């Protein structure tokens, strides 16, 4: 979850 | 248990629909003649830099150099459309957004390439790969010429795809074969194993079945397929060490905040 993007891609 | 497999697979085959606008099948076509802008060189790439009206962005940055560093750089932009399309055929996988956030992210950053790779492969014949959503078809033979490190780093995904394809697949096939290597519990670094193994044994009891479906007559489909895999690791570990030798010997290019995050710290 030092992936931001993709955490946010993933969070809806 | 029969039943459910198949409402699995229906699910998946569905989901992969809609997340890949562009198919197996839809590809197989243009591919046999069953219309696209020809990239060879240089100047008909620029031609056709008007194929899907550009790959912009086309920032203010990859806009520039020689044609091998315009086309790594076109590359870049195509693999985040996938990476999101992928990751949202992931949330499609049920119990998939049940997993711990972390594991989520775990699975998606060691698993996106592979998918790519297989994905691309129905994009592919011996001879070239489709662009731009099968408006364009880039030959082969251009992709290798390309000459500093950016030779094969296409040559060994068409070396793969060609042994891939022969396999035959199709669309309902490959749905589930890229669920299950989503699904891989020994990804470096996941959280808890258990819930992830639990989900892939599932789409393997289901990727078995349709493949005895689907493939009646292709003996041991099912164990030629996961023979796959290692195949594709090759190819994938092959690619980062070429994205490692950019990063230094070539000049200073920009890389996609998303790809940036994907690649550090993965082998
Ligand atoms: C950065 C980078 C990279 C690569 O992994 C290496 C070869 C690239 C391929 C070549 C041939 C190619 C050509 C283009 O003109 C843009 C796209 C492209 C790629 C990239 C690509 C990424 C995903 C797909 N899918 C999911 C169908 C298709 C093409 C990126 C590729 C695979």
């Amino acid at each position: 979850e030092r992936h931001k993007i993709l955490h946010r891609l993933l969070q809806e | 248990e029969s039943a459910d497999l198949r409402a699995l697979a229906k699910h998946l085959y569905d989901s992969y629909i809609k997340s890949f606008p562009l198919t197996k099948a839809k590809a197989r076509a243009i591919l046999t003649g069953k219309s696209p802008f020809v990239i060879y060189d240089m100047n008909s790439l620029m031609m056709g830099e008007d194929k899907i009206k550009f790959k912009h962005i086309t920032p203010l940055q990859e806009q520039s150099k020689e044609v091998a560093i315009r086309i790594f750089q076109g590359c870049q932009f195509r693999s985040v459309e996938a990476v999101q399309e992928i990751t949202e055929y992931a949330k499609s996988i049920p119990g998939f957004v049940n997993l711990d956030l972390n594991d989520q992210v775990t699975l998606l950053k060691y698993g996106v390439h592979e998918i790519i790779y297989t994905m691309l492969a129905s994009l592919m014949n011996k001879d070239g790969v489709l662009i731009s959503e099968g408006q364009g078809f880039m030959t082969r033979e251009f992709l290798k010429s390309l000459r500093k490190p950016f030779g094969d780093f296409m040559e060994p995904k068409f070396e793969f795809a060609v042994k891939f394809n022969a396999l035959e697949l199709d669309d309902s096939d490959l749905a589930i074969f890229i669920a299950v290597i989503i699904l891989s519990g020994d990804r470096p670094g996941l959280l808890n194993v258990k819930p992830i193994e639990d989900i892939q044994d599932n789409l393997l009891q289901a990727l078995e079945l349709q493949l005895k479906l689907n493939h009646p007559e292709s003996s041991q489909l099912f164990a030629k397929l996961l023979q796959k895999m290692t195949d594709l690791r090759q190819i994938v570990t092959e690619h980062v060490q070429l994205l490692q030798v950019i990063k230094k010997t070539e000049t200073d290019m920009s890389l996609h905040p998303l790809l940036q995050e994907i690649y550090k710290d993965l082998y």
